[PDB]
């Protein structure tokens, strides 16, 4: 449990899915994602690794076309920064 | 099942 | 003397006996006279005047240095009224009620209960306000003549807010035997764990450990010794950037006392706090824990430290990556791995184990532990923690859950399994069966990770095969509602 709060543009996405708080315990980030990429269908039925974010909300907060699911470290880093430190 | 085991398979970093 | 058994003479008659209280050898029987002494006390308290009140307890103080005054001023008591005296704002009285005070706690037996009756701890405390380090410095060491081999005490200075006011004794003034008494009361008051969360709650540890040079050996320890048990409390306190770095220059110091104490804190101090844990990764911390840890040995008290702090500081957070590879660039994997070898007790193998289950988390680190003989060793100890849960039923011996173990090893399996050849290893040594034998565990931990070890084994096509023939048909299905998602999420994935 480790409580910290999204940046505007990472907050729409849990808000457009389903939460409404400021504080995330930093699992419902990734679980609300795990809700965003899984119900719009942005992946590839064929590989589901990959995660196509291209003409949609997901590629203006990681930059990037496409990326892997499997790339944690990558991922991880792309949530540091829609995400307050100091 | 196969994206939803590789992200799941990411929440595992942190725990 | 017949003087004093008579408000204007006293003013006289208390002077001349102020006088002929200061020759060792004229003063043995001004000492050892009955009433005058007995008439004076009350006098004291039912005063208006000042000179009146400051030549009063002038005296009292001159009876007071020799094995007859003392117990003259007890057996007339005097010792309740003199606390009255204790909010007095002549400076003066203070300086000769205070002054007074301390000698009837030296040699005088029967005053140490008399003085905390009367009611002087919730004074001595509201006296703690001052500058004069000569006021500051005799009080404290009262305040540690009556909390020394008493709790009842302990918790009245607590009420007073007696922590805080030490905190700032500390922050403030640098005269040693202030800092020192000071130290000497700190820790006594924090050695039963009641009185703990107001010191550091009132910026303590930050003020304690801000004696980095200071070569009075007996007060540096004094502050280290306090740390060590306060540091229940800093696992939300911030503000702490002068502290970790005296600590972590500290681990390398030519005492083991300090290398016990220092690695003792930068555990229960990284624990789960965000900013600590990402600055001594700052500071070059994560470097000097395995240099830390080389240099122990068989040692556990300090491994164990060393090894927490190690494994708070590899996972959860954003400069964990470094933490997962300067800890092998700095030759740690083989003696990380040889602390699972004998004779290390069950509380380092758990912080051990739980170390390597996030040094695995990155994928450089997979091969040199697999090459150092780990594996083997995981299954090694998870099998004896699991067979000894079994023969119980279907508890905490030498400090341990056991149970840890499984959860510990299990899921440090787990990440390694993210490595084919790993999978070969981890297959290869017959636990397929053991696994699929921890789906049935009550506990929600372990289920977790035995049904993720399965599906990081079971994207091997020969690998899935045995799981079938093993009865995971009911387990892996019947956690499908799991509460905790993450046992469904792997069974449907085993199942797929
Ligand atoms: C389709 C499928 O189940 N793929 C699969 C994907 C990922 C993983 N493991 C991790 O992501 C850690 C196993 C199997």
């Amino acid at each position: 449990e480790t409580l910290v709060r999204p940046k505007p543009l990472l907050l729409k996405l849990l808000k457009s899915v389903g939460a409404q708080k400021d504080t995330y315990t930093m699992k419902e980030v990734l679980f609300y994602l795990g809700q965003y990429i899984m119900t719009k269908r942005l992946y590839d039925e064929k590989q589901q690794h990959i995660v196509y974010c291209s003409n949609d909300l997901l590629g203006d907060l990681f930059g990037v076309p496409s990326f892997s699911v499997k790339e944690h470290r990558k991922i991880y880093t792309m949530i540091y920064r829609n995400l307050v430190v100091v | 099942i196969c994206f939803q085991a590789a992200w799941m398979c990411l929440a595992d970093d942190w725990t | 003397t017949k003087l004093l058994n008579d408000q204007v003479v006293v003013n006289k008659a208390a002077v001349m006996v102020h006088q002929l209280s200061k020759k060792e050898a004229s003063r043995h029987a001004i000492m050892r006279s009955p009433q005058m002494v007995s008439a004076i006390v009350r006098t004291m308290q039912n005063t208006n005047d000042v000179e009146t009140a400051r030549c009063t307890a002038g005296t009292l103080h001159n009876l007071s240095h020799h094995r007859e005054g003392l117990l003259a001023i007890f057996k007339s008591g005097g010792i309740p009224a003199l606390v009255k005296m204790l909010g007095s704002p002549v400076d003066s009285v203070l300086f000769y009620a205070i002054t007074t005070l301390h000698n009837l706690l030296l040699h005088q037996e029967g005053a140490k209960m008399a003085v905390r009756l009367a009611g002087g701890l919730q004074k001595m405390v509201a006296l703690l306000n001052k500058t004069n380090v000569k006021f500051l410095a005799i009080t404290t060491d009262c305040l540690q003549i009556l909390a020394y081999g008493n709790q009842e005490s302990k918790l009245i200075i607590l009420a007073s807010g007696g922590p805080q006011a030490l905190v700032n004794i500390m922050r403030t003034y640098t005269y040693e035997k202030l800092l020192w008494t000071t130290s000497r009361v700190l820790k006594v008051l924090s050695v039963c764990s009641s009185n703990k969360p107001a010191i550091v709650e009132a910026g303590g540890m930050q003020a304690l450990g801000l004696h980095l040079t200071d070569p009075s050996q007996r007060l540096v320890q004094n502050c280290l010794w306090t740390l060590r048990n306060l540091s229940d409390a800093a696992t939300k306190q911030e503000g702490m950037e002068g502290l970790l770095g005296t600590l972590v220059q500290l681990l390398g110091s030519d005492d083991i006392n300090v290398v016990t104490c220092a690695a003792g804190i930068l555990s229960n101090l990284t624990c789960n706090n965000y900013k600590n844990k990402m600055m001594v990764c700052q500071v070059g911390g994560i470097e000097a824990l395995v240099r830390t840890v080389l240099r122990a040995g068989d040692r556990e008290d300090i491994t164990e430290p060393a090894i927490c702090a190690l494994r708070h500081l590899t996972s959860r957070h954003q400069e964990a990556e470094m933490a997962q590879n300067a800890v092998r660039l700095h030759y740690g994997l083989p003696v990380v791995v040889k602390l699972l070898h004998p004779p290390s007790h069950w509380p380092l193998i758990k912080a051990t184990v739980g170390l390597i289950r996030n040094l695995a988390l990155c994928p450089a680190n997979h091969a040199p532990l697999r090459e150092q003989g780990a594996i083997p060793r995981l299954v090694q100890l998870l099998v004896r923690a699991h067979q000894d849960t079994q023969r119980r039923t279907s508890q905490f011996v030498e400090g341990v859950r056991m149970e840890e173990i499984v959860e510990g090893c299990t899921g440090a399996l787990h990440i390694l399994a993210r490595d084919v050849h790993n999978r070969i290893v981890i297959r290869g040594l017959n636990t397929i069966p053991l696994f699929v034998q921890l789906l049935y565990s009550p506990i929600e931990n372990i289920q977790r990770v035995a049904a993720g070890v399965l599906c990081e084994l079971a994207q091997d096509k020969e690998a899935a095969e045995a799981i079938e023939a093993e009865g995971a048909t009911a387990p892996l299905t019947e956690l499908l509602h799991s509460r905790n998602e993450g046992v469904a999420t792997y069974a449907a994935a085993v199942l797929f």
